[PDB]
């Protein structure tokens, strides 16, 4: 729960700027993944007229 | 690329460089998504996105930073982040961020926010270790603001009175009590004028609410400020939200440190915002208000104090008074004994073309002791105790004509013996 | 481990505390929640823990302990009592209670008591063996309250005149006539500072409702008694339940036998706050007035008397007129025939800085017979048949300058003769 820390900035840090950006943006695209699968499993179904 | 250098540019510069692009017609839309469009092409070709703004929390965990230049309205302008920054750096409403930015990905229409750059201008590191607005120690006003350039032009001589009739310091919560067609605007634009003038280290914020537009215009662009105003074509809820950013934002700035003075005109005009906007309680008062309607104004003019621990926050609301309605009486007696800085307006005076019309006998400042050295205030209440038996029109004849010859207040203070 | 203890402590300290333990980022959040965690952390690893404050029962049966630094508040610093112990020991709302207290188990987030070590600083048994409150058998003024230091400060003199204009005793109710800008704010703080140097012995509580947070922080850290206050950031549900809260305190402690002295400012702000709280009955009067909104501000103010049996509560309230309104006037005149000692404040004399502006002529004690020697009283008659024909203004001039030569109250009586 603490992946942030700091200590040598010039170079650490970048790196570790670098990973906390690729686990948002797979944080972001499994939620986009669980809405869509939501969104598909919820859709309102069509029967007949 | 910025976001704030699209934002500083015209609409027809935006419009040529949308063509100089080679895209479809941009010059047919908003603002709003022209800037959105042409931001999506350039970096679809381009560097990393560079964006600024204010930050506001919704009920879903994520957060909108939007812009004041659209007085932080909810657009495709707005760059979305997500509740990990919340939790990381603990995001707050309010909070002014400027980092970087992408395009939004399959599906998405917001820009997503990369690494924070700046959090009210300061380190995100230095944004754990603050101080809570509440939990801060207020204090009464322990420096005074000065008001007075020195120059003597046939404006400034109305801050000068002002300098003689109620001083402000930061800390200080001022309220102007004045009839329509008296003359505030200008008054509030000559303050603020001043206080840019004389003091450029404090962030300068100005509030317009359910204003006409051309006020508006001819206020975003001759002073300094970011000047949000609340246009009345709009309802209730973007006045309200107006009022909630902006005093977030002052909030979290002094917070950090810093000396924020707002101008709020009028505070009668947020306060019916406030009371149509809420729902009702059950209790009516007379002429349509809620006992709760009134809460989150008083709220939005007490947040204004001295801190101790470093910073201030000083706020100048007008109140509208004589205008016929039920509410502006019930709301400027409810909000009388609140402020410390009564600035009274007579119309009666203002009928006569003197400006600025002042009503000197009704107005004054609480603990003004800690404002200004011991003869200037004592020269203060000589001054009083001369003016006060006089009228009104003729007393503020007499103040204006004396202080028309002499330039500086202390020379008038001096000649007035 | 004392709640009290923490209590007294800024926030800063809270805040290093709890990162000596090692948690989560603990000054993110409020001092109550603050105080909560770093509580439950140091019960997870620590003694029994103790904490105290005053019990308000609820409709469900159970209880709540609350402290006067939060001013009575709902939040998670609260103390979770059973309905048993109020079959067991009787507890009742307003009781000073202090006990052993334990973390909250699985589910609950509200500390629960263990053992009452002490109810209203004494022992349960004897918390049994008591007399209820309108029970007692009220009776007049008996003991007299010196106000006067002996040291003829610059404030000092202020109070030396009360005790020559309205003389006050345990059990009398005062009520306080002036205009907005009187400066009641210091005389209240000066006559504090008198009650409290000269009687450490009665326990000494104010009450500010609708007042600036300035007064509110300046006041609870420069004299002594559990200064509690209502900020107008809050609604009338606040200030009503402060009223509650300190007046059943009092209630209880002069039951206990002891002597409670309450100073409330202003009584029509808090009157003003029970109109707009207690629902609407039909009846209206003059300015959007309730017939019922006063019956529970008169019972506040007609709770202060002097018990036979034992103890005494003084209740010292002020009024606000001359600004405007038709609840100020309407109040003030349904309460001037209640109080028995006045103590008017014409603004006529304030406007001239001569401080303490006291309408003498039109002030007065009823039942003064019982304050003061035969003599005393004797000279404070002939004083009062010397200064009567006299104006008002010039009255306090007269006052103010013989009082400034002359030290100690009885030599300026000599000396007037
Ligand atoms: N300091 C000043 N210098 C020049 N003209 C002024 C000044 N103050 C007021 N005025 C005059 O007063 C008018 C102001 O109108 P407005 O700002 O709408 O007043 P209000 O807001 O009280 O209705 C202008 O037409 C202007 O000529
Ligand atoms: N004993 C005193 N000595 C000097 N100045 C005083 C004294 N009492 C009051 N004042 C003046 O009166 C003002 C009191 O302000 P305030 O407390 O707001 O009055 P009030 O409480 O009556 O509204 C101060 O500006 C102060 O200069
Ligand atoms: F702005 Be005006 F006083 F209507
Ligand atoms: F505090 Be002042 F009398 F409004
Ligand atoms: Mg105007
Ligand atoms: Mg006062």
């Amino acid at each position: 729960r603490w992946l942030e820390l700091g200590l040598t900035d010039e170079e650490k840090q970048n790196q570790l700027e670098q990973l906390a950006e690729q686990y948002d943006e797979l944080k972001h695209e499994f939620e986009k993944k669980l809405e869509a699968k939501r969104r598909k499993i919820t859709q309102g179904d069509d029967l007949a007229p | 690329m910025n976001l704030t250098e699209l934002k500083n540019t015209p609409v027809s510069e935006l419009i040529t460089l949308g063509e100089n692009m080679g895209l479809e017609n941009l010059a047919r839309m908003r603002k709003q998504d022209i800037i959105f469009a042409i931001l999506k092409q350039h970096a679809k070709s381009g560097e990393d996105i560079f964006g600024d703004g204010v930050l506001e929390i919704l009920q879903d965990g994520f957060g909108f930073l939007r812009s004041a230049d659209s007085s932080y309205l909810a657009g495709p302008d707005d760059i979305y982040v997500s509740p990990s920054q919340i939790r990381r750096f603990n995001l707050r409403t309010g909070d002014t961020i400027s980092g970087k930015i992408r395009p939004p990905k399959e599906g998405e229409r917001y820009f997503a926010l990369l690494k924070v750059n700046e959090v009210n201008f300061d380190k995100p590191e230095n944004a754990r270790n603050k101080i809570l607005f509440e939990n801060l120690t207020p204090l009464h006003a322990n420096s005074r603001l000065r008001m007075e350039r020195g120059n003597g032009s046939t404006e400034d001589l109305t801050a000068r009175v002002l300098d003689l009739a109620s001083p402000i310091g930061r800390g200080q919560r001022g309220l102007i009590v004045a009839p329509p067609k008296a003359g505030k605007t200008m008054l509030l634009q000559n303050i603020a004028q001043s206080i840019a003038y004389n003091h450029p280290d404090c962030v300068l914020m100005v509030l317009l609410i359910d204003e006409r537009p051309e006020e508006v215009t001819e206020m975003q662009r001759l002073v300094k400020g970011e000047v949000v105003a609340s246009t009345f074509d709009e309802p209730a809820s973007r006045h309200v939200q107006v009022a909630e950013m902006v005093i977030e934002k002052a909030k979290r700035l002094v917070e950090h440190k810093k000396d924020v003075i707002i101008l709020l005109d009028s505070i009668t005009r947020l306060a019916r915002a406030y009371n149509t906007v809420v729902p009702a309680s059950g209790k009516v008062l007379t002429g349509g208000v809620d006992a709760n309607a009134l809460h989150r104004p008083k709220r939005f003019f007490g947040a204004a104090r001295n801190v101790e621990e470093g910073g201030s926050l000083t706020i100048i609301a007008t109140a509208l008074i004589d205008t016929g309605s039920k509410m502006d009486e019930v709301i400027y007696e409810e909000f009388k004994g609140t402020g410390n800085m009564e600035l009274h307006l007579s119309r009666k005076i203002a009928e006569k073309r003197v400006f600025p019309a002042i009503d000197y006998n009704r107005s004054g400042t609480r603990k003004e002791e800690l404002l200004t050295t011991q003869e200037e205030l004592q020269k203060m209440w000589i001054l009083r105790k001369i003016i006060h038996p006089m009228g009104e029109i003729d007393a503020m004849e007499f103040l204006i004509n004396k202080l028309a010859m002499t330039k500086t207040n202390d020379d008038f203070f001096e000649m007035m013996k």
